[PDB]
């Protein structure tokens, strides 16, 4: 219980920040011209930090 | 060294009598004897005395930090109601409190972040049609959705593409 | 909370070994790279050496 | 079928008796034994005018009088009464093989109630007989 | 999927399940005062309750597979909650 | 002090082996019985009670191990799985014999299908014609 | 190119580019090596494993000194080898073909059906 | 509002609404950053047939556009689908005669994906579903259509 | 990758130094988060460096690798309080998992087969080092005799393949389509016996008994995965051969486990029924194999990984019955919910994971599978319901005949249950019902 605990406070400390403060992004039609970025193609912020930062992209694996 | 044990070597002690079908087979008088001081040694006069350490041990601090306000809820009407009837609504009310913030929770959730089509893993609500009866508002009725398009569009119908 | 000795300064022979890891593998990302933005799939128009690498 | 005790499968139901009596009263009342009720409610439009539903009308009233002869010459008290959970459930199993949700479920709220009061009263009894299910040991508990 | 179907029949039903579950604890009090494993045999039998639940509110037939299994599970661990060679051939009899 | 050390060994084919087999087991030289020579057979372990399993044992008596009611030293037997306590065992001998059982069962089943299915267009029904629906096309009359 | 030509496949266009580890991994292998080797001696006599630290950097540059020089023949003979590829194809234009590449849509052959 | 019972739900509902649409539009509406997110849109590789058999540049480029059209083509079975259980759930009585367009829409999907995408296996290359395409389109030719062959 | 294989590699170096058993653990469970982290994998090869790259089954079965590895370091503190060879046990565990994680990461069939082949002889060394029998030279002679006696011929058919196609790489070979029987025999059979048939069983149940805990989580959790992963790979080439002679293999894999689902009850072995019940779910494994759908391989690879945490937590469960009560005779394994009650819930908790359970990813591997049998011909209707009606048949009388009933009469004092031990059965259970969350994860690697 303490090594979850321990966990989750850090966890949803981040989950809060993430949704609260900073918030999903909005669905919107491609503008011409604009070629966006692998991590532009997520809504969450958290989905688009990890497909950013961490992960590697579908194009430079492809 | 490590002691699982507690220092005290561990053995049997009441020996073959614990059977039933070995007590009536029959019993030396020694037998009867230690058998009768280990029914006067199994009984009980008072109970188990509160151990702090044992509170301290099995309780993490987290667990301390998340129930000291109730905690402090049941010290101060500890002398009002004594100690069994400030527990109970101590602990019923920590409980309804973690009853009605789950209530709201997925009230908050069903309803506000429910599943769109822009997403698979979410919870997607299909409601049915009301049972309309004289003295409701409009009715003659008929199905207002109609279209293909419109059953089970799960918000594609606005969608800005 | 967690409780590391002097023991875990022995820890960063495993932290080289992952940092050379990565480091080989940004170098492998770095030299396959002929196909980068001249596939069919994720294709650019004319003037892709104006335009920054997508990877 | 096999889920809720019929002609084929009916071993398992007073094999129960083993069970602490509470958990008996939920296993053999409005949980588990009422699984298959349920189920067959929801499968009721495959169970009209069929060949299953004509087989299963079958073994559920071969179900019925199977329970009331059982119950008639069992000599144990709680094993009476799973006995008599199986005559209810051959009446709502039959009852829905003629095709009838409402009458089935209204029976299966009516018989839950019930039958975890019967055997309220079994425990009750046999908690103060001391552990004897024997129908013969009793005798004249309505003065005691 | 793992789908919930609320219907009022599957309403009515849940809380006839779960008042006659509570009866039946409430019994369950003071019909175990001379047992030793209440504490087991009270979380045994809400869980039981609650897999009755997961198979009563499901539609879908992957989700009464997940609440039958559970039934059948807690079911034949309650019947062998006794410790002794009767209870040991009717948890086989019923989990077969 | 392994299992290559006690291990079942060759056949007794002369006496001397048999009586060295007896007193190897803990077993009387009487009581000791090896198995068949053939192919499945087991050599030098002896063949115990396979009349009726562990419930037909005295329960009574004082064991060494209450639990597979054997004592210390006792040669368990070869079927131990099948003749346990849990299965295939009587405490009693069963009254009638294996066939009588299933030969009842199947009979009243036969029977309860064949008067069942022959009867199945036989239903009764009320003094009432088919019930009308209304329909755009066809239209029905009343009787006053 | 809609032509399966043999002489440009052995022909080095200069398109590809060796890998980080391609020019240093045999020196380094053998330098670990020689060292494993070293430390392996010294368990074997009953040594401290990093006693005696002379034979340990010996051995090692012997290794890189031995994995450079077998390395560099090593790109000799494979060199060797595909200037010997390349002139027995070019003398020899009747055995190898030059072959046309032929369209999936022109050949037909054998889905099979799982079922 | 018409029955004790609506009257209470109606209650129980605003008691539920107030408190989360207070903590929506009061906290978590304030704060929040305008971001946006794109759909993706891929370009149409040459297929399978318009490639050489020695090249696996088109093979891989053909065989992935293959599974996404495959994943496309099973969400819209999925969604035809789901239209028909949507149309089920509304119309709870008269599903019978509703339901028909939708019904038959959606056996018209599953027929055209088991002739697309139908007995290839788990491994279903782009080629592979070429070459079938090609033997039903002789049997086709040759036999009548599929069902009353020869 | 090269990120978890130079960091076992610079790993390699803390054997060496004293005192330094339990730090290994935390850096390989520390690898182990971090190969969580590296998840951006779908069906094609990605993090391609120079042979190495990694899919979604390969994905799946590093972690795997990486977690049953990580839990056998967590098991074996009988190595640790005993001074038995701690140094050269930690750098055969670790020598092991670099083996496993360079046979799954592998580009091509010939690096698979090198380190496939690599890392039997890790698991000779624990089976002949650290086991406590007689019988160890049976053990572990049966294991190496099999599996080299079938899959020397695989050399040959790997190079045949070799000579006819031109290359190693698994998709160039996808393209390809042989029509031959030796071909066939070959790239099959090693594999066929590596995943558990009825008839090439033996080295199984003579090799799990008499190896340790460590040798029966590597061989019951990961290297009855080897075989699976291999047919993986080869079944795509074999397609038209396969679909000739694949109706024996599976009704002799169906009747084999409905058999050994019937040798099961006739066990007085905790540590060598658990052995034969990894023969019934491969053998359910093998029967979806066959059948070539998109269904029966998810639903093979997700019963692979949801059957190599639950057999090897139920390898950890009999482990510790057998360091207190003194043997592994299921006589002796009585009552034992007075004993260690705490336990008990752990024993359920992985006996029923064994069989269909209502929130473990067994049951999900289980229904996809069933899905293609069922679907390849009516007639296994009859021996699929007689198999997993045998299944928790079996399944349950381990956990009601260990756990259940009087006690064993004659047991002298032993210690109580660990933190240790619950935690190692915990992440062997968790990892069961937290994976049908994100199950497209690890059933969808196609
Ligand atoms: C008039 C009266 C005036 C006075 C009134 C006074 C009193 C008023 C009280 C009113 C408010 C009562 C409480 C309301 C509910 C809480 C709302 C809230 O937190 O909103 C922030 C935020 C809402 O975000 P959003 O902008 O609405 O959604 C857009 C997101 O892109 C969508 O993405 P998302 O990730 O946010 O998903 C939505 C969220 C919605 O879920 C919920 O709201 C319910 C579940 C969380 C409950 C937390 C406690 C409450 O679901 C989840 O988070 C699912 C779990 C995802 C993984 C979690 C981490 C891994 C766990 C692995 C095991 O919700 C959360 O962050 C919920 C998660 C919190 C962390 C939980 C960690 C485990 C425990
Ligand atoms: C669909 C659902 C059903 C599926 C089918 C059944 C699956 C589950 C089978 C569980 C029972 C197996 C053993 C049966 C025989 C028995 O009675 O053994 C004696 C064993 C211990 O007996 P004891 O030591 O004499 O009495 C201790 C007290 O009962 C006091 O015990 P405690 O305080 O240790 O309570 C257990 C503990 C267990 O917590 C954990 O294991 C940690 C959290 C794990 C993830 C959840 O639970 C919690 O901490 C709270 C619930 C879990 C977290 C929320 O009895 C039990 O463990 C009672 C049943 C508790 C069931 C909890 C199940 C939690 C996970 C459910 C997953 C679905
Ligand atoms: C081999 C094993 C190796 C070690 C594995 C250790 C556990 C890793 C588990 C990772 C998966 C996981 O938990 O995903 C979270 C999952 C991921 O799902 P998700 O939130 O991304 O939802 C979309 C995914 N599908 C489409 C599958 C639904 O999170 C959730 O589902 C959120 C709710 C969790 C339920 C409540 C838990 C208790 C509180
Ligand atoms: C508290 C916060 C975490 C819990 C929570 O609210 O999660 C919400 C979520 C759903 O919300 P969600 O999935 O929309 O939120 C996750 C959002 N992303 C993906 C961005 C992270 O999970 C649940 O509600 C879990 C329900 C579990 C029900 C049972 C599942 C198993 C059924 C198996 C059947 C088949 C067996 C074979
Ligand atoms: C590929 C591996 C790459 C490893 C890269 C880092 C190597 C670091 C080596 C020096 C530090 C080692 C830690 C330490 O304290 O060593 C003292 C230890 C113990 O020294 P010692 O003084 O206790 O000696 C033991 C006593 N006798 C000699 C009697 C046995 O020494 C070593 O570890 C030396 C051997 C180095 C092995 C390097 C790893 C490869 C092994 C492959 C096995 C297959
Ligand atoms: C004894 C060792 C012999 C090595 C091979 C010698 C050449 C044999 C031969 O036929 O060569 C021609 C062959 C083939 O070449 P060829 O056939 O083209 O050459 C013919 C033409 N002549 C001979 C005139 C050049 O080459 C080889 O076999 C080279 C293989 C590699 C050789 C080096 C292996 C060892 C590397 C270092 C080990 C570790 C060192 C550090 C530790 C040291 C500890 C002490
Ligand atoms: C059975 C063992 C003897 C097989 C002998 C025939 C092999 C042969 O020549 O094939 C040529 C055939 C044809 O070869 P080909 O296609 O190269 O033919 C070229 C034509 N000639 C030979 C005239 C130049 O090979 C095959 O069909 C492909 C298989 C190649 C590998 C053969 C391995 C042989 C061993 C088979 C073992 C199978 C069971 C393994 C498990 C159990 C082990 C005990
Ligand atoms: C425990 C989890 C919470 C349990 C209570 C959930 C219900 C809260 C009260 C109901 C509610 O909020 O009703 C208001 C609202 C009306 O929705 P509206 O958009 O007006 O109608 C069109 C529907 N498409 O929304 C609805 O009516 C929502 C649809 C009906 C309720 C769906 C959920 C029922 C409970 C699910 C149990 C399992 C939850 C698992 C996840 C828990 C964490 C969130
Ligand atoms: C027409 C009538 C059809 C009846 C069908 C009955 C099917 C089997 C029901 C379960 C039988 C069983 O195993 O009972 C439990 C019993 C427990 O012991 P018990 O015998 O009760 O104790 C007395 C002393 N031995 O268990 C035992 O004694 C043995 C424990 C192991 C049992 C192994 C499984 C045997 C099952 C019977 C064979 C037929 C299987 C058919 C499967 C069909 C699947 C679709
Ligand atoms: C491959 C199979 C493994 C080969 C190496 C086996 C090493 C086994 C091991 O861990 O040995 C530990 C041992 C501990 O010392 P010990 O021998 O017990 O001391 C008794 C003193 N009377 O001994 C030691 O710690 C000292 C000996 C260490 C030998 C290290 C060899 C290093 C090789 C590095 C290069 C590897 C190849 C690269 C190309």
């Amino acid at each position: 219980h303490f090594y979850v605990m321990l966990g989750v406070i850090p966890v949803t400390a981040l989950v809060l920040y993430a949704n609260i403060f900073v918030g999903p992004a909005q669905l919107a039609e491609i503008p011409e011209g604009y070629e966006p970025k692998h991590w532009e193609y997520e809504k969450h912020p958290i989905s688009r930090f990890i497909s950013r930062y961490i992960l590697n992209s579908d194009q430079q694996n492809y | 060294g490590a002691s699982e044990t507690g220092g005290v070597k561990p053995m049997v002690i009441a020996g073959r009598m614990v059977r039933e079908r070995e007590r009536l087979i029959g019993m030396s008088p020694e037998e009867r004897a230690w058998r009768k001081q280990w029914l006067k040694d199994q009984e009980l006069h008072h109970g188990p005395r509160k151990v702090p350490a044992l509170e301290l041990e099995l309780n993490n601090p987290i667990k301390r930090f998340y129930r000291a306000p109730l905690d402090k809820v049941c010290n101060v009407l500890e002398p009002v109601l004594g100690f069994q009837r400030a527990y109970t609504v101590r602990f019923w009310t920590g409980k309804a409190l973690l009853a009605l913030t789950g209530i709201y929770a997925g009230a908050y959730y069903f309803k506000y972040n429910q599943n769109d089509w822009t997403r698979k893993g979410g919870w997607r609500v299909i409601h049915s049609r009301k049972q309309c009866v004289p003295g409701d508002e409009g009715y003659p009725k008929v199905s207002d959705r109609s279209a293909p398009s419109d059953y089970a569009a799960r918000g594609f119908n606005e969608s800005p593409l | 909370v967690l409780g590391l000795d002097k023991r875990a300064l022995w820890g960063a022979l495993p932290l080289l070994g992952f940092a050379i890891g990565h480091f080989l593998d940004k170098k492998e990302t770095e030299r396959m790279t002929m196909f980068r933005d001249k596939s069919a799939l994720y294709g650019r128009p004319a003037g892709s050496e104006g335009k920054a690498p997508s990877w | 079928m096999t889920k809720s005790a019929q002609i084929p499968f009916s071993s398992w139901l007073p094999a129960a008796m083993a069970a602490p009596t509470p958990v008996s009263a939920l296993v053999h009342s409005s949980t588990l034994v009422t699984a298959g009720v349920y189920l067959l409610i929801r499968f009721n439009i495959i169970l009209s005018t069929s060949w299953l539903g004509q087989l299963m009308l079958l073994l559920s009233g071969l179900t019925m009088f199977m329970a009331g002869l059982g119950a008639n010459f069992e000599f144990d008290l709680k094993k009476i009464i799973a006995l008599s959970t199986l005559s209810q459930l051959g009446l709502m199993m039959s009852i829905l093989s003629m095709g009838f949700l409402k009458l089935a479920m209204f029976h299966l709220l009516t018989h839950a109630l019930f039958k975890a009061l019967l055997f309220m009263c079994a425990g009750a009894i046999i908690h103060n007989m001391n552990n004897s299910q024997d129908i013969r040991l009793m005798g004249g508990l309505s003065i005691h | 999927v793992m789908t919930f179907l609320f219907d009022w029949m599957s309403l009515l039903f849940m809380s006839f399940v779960l008042m006659i579950s509570s009866l039946v604890i409430f019994y369950s009090k003071e019909y175990m005062m001379n047992d030793n494993h209440i504490n087991r045999f009270i979380m045994l039998v809400l869980m039981f309750v609650l897999s009755m639940m997961l198979l009563i509110i499901s539609p879908n037939l992957i989700s009464i597979l997940l609440g039958w299994d559970g039934l059948g599970l807690v079911s034949y661990c309650l019947v062998i909650y006794f410790q002794n060679i009767k209870s040991y051939n009717a948890g086989m009899l019923t989990a077969l | 002090g392994w299992n290559k050390d006690y291990k079942p060994g060759p056949y007794p084919q002369t006496e001397k082996e048999r009586l060295a087999a007896a007193k190897k087991y803990y077993l009387l030289p009487e009581e000791y019985k090896p198995y068949a020579d053939d192919g499945l057979g087991y050599g030098d372990y002896p063949k115990l009670g396979y009349g009726l399993g562990v419930e037909a044992k005295d329960s009574y008596y004082p064991w060494d191990y209450p639990e597979h009611k054997r004592n210390q030293h006792e040669p368990i037997s070869a079927d131990h799985d099948l003749y346990s306590e849990d299965r295939w065992s009587q405490a009693e001998p069963p009254r009638y014999s294996n066939a009588y059982y299933f030969a009842c069962f199947l009979g009243v089943m036969s029977g309860c299908l064949a008067l069942y299915y022959w009867l199945d267009d036989k239903k009764m029904y009320r003094p009432v014609a088919a019930k009308q629906y209304p329909s755009p096309g066809v239209k029905h009359y009343t009787f006053e | 190119s809609a032509v399966n030509d043999p002489l440009e496949l052995l022909t080095n266009k200069g398109t590809h580019e060796p890998s980080f580890l391609s020019p240093i991994w045999n020196p380094i292998a053998c330098g670990v090596a020689g060292v494993g080797a070293a430390i392996f001696i010294n368990w074997g006599f009953r040594k401290p494993v990093f006693s005696g630290i002379q034979k340990h950097i010996a051995f090692g540059a012997i290794g890189v000194g031995a994995g450079a020089y077998f390395d560099q023949k090593r790109n000799e003979y494979l060199a060797k080898r595909d200037a010997v590829l390349r002139h027995y194809i070019e003398l020899h234009p009747d055995d190898f073909p030059v072959k046309e590449r032929k369209t999936y849509g022109q050949v037909l052959e054998s889905w099979v059906p799982v079922r | 509002p018409r029955s004790p019972m609506a009257s209470f739900a109606e209650s129980v509902l605003n008691v539920i609404d107030g408190p989360i649409t207070w903590f929506r539009e009061s906290i978590v509406e304030p704060n929040q950053q305008k971001q946006n997110w794109y759909h993706q849109r891929f370009r149409r590789v040459p297929t399978i047939d318009q490639c050489y058999t020695d090249d696996a540049v088109c093979r891989f480029e053909a065989d992935q556009q293959f599974r996404r059209d495959r994943m496309v083509d099973n969400e819209i079975v999925n969604i035809l689908r789901q239209r028909f259980e949507d149309c089920t759930l509304y119309e709870a009585p008269d599903h019978m005669v509703k339901c028909r367009p939708l019904m038959d829409q959606y056996e018209k999907a599953t027929e055209n994906w088991f002739i697309k995408y139908g007995d290839l296996g788990g491994y279903a290359n782009a080629k592979t579903a070429y070459m079938k395409q090609k033997h039903r389109l002789i049997w086709e030719r040759r036999h009548g259509p599929v069902g009353s062959g020869m | 990758m090269l990120k978890i294989i130079f960091f076992l590699l610079f790993l390699i170096p803390f054997c060496f130094i004293n005192n330094m058993y339990w730090m290994v653990q935390i850096m390989m469970f520390f690898i182990s988060f971090i190969f969580l982290l590296m998840n951006n994998f779908m069906n094609y090869w990605s993090e391609i460096s120079y042979f190495l790259g990694c899919d979604m089954l390969s994905y799946g079965l590093i972690l795997l690798s990486l977690w049953i590895c990580s839990l056998m370091l967590l098991a074996s503190e009988m190595i640790n309080k005993h001074n038995n060879y701690k140094n050269l046990f930690l750098l055969n565990i670790i020598i092991l998992l670099l083996l496993l994680i360079l046979t799954f990461s592998s580009m091509s069939l010939f690096m698979f087969y090198l380190f496939f082949e690599s890392s039997l002889i890790p698991t000779l060394f624990l089976i002949l080092g650290w086991g406590y029998q007689p019988e160890r030279l049976q053990a572990g002679l049966y294991l190496l005799f099999y599996t080299l006696l079938v899959s020397l011929p695989m050399l040959i058919g790997i190079f045949y393949v070799m000579n006819k196609i031109g290359s190693m790489n698994f998709y160039l070979m996808n393209n390809f389509m042989f029509n031959y029987d030796l071909l066939y025999f070959c790239l099959l059979c090693a594999f066929l016996v590596k995943m558990p048939m009825f008839l090439v069983h033996l080295w199984l149940p003579k090799a799990h008994v008499e190896a340790p805990v460590s040798g029966s989580m590597i061989l019951a959790g990961i290297m009855l995965k080897l075989g699976g992963y291999g047919m993986l790979r080869v079944i795509s080439f074999l397609q038209l051969m396969n679909l000739k002679y694949s109706f024996v293999w599976i009704s002799i894999s169906l009747v084999g486990g409905v058999l050994v689902s019937l040798v099961c009850l006739r066990q007085t072995d905790l540590k060598a029924l658990i052995a034969y019940s990894s023969v019934a779910h491969m053998g359910i494994v093998l029967s979806g194999l066959l059948t070539m759908t998109y269904w029966g391989l998810c639903g093979s690879y997700t019963l692979m990984i949801a059957h190599g945490l639950c057999s090897s937590g139920l390898f950890c469960l009999a482990n510790v019955s057998y360091e207190r009560l003194g043997s592994r005779s299921m006589l002796i394994n009585k009552g034992l919910l007075n004993f260690m009650p705490s336990m008990t819930l752990w024993w359920f908790l992985l006996s029923s994971a064994n069989m269909a359970a209502p929130p473990t990813l067994n049951l999900l591997g289980e229904i996809s599978l069933l899905n293609s049998i069922v679907s390849w011909s009516w007639i296994s209707m009859i021996l699929l319901s007689f198999l997993s009606f045998f299944s928790a048949a079996y399944t349950l009388y381990l956990y009601s005949f260990s756990q259940h009933g009087k006690l064993f009469s004659g047991v002298y004092s032993f210690s109580s249950g660990k933190i240790r031990e619950y935690l190692l059965m915990l992440l062997h259970w968790l990892p069961l019902n937290l994976l049908i969350l994100k199950s497209e994860s690890f059933m969808l690697w196609l």
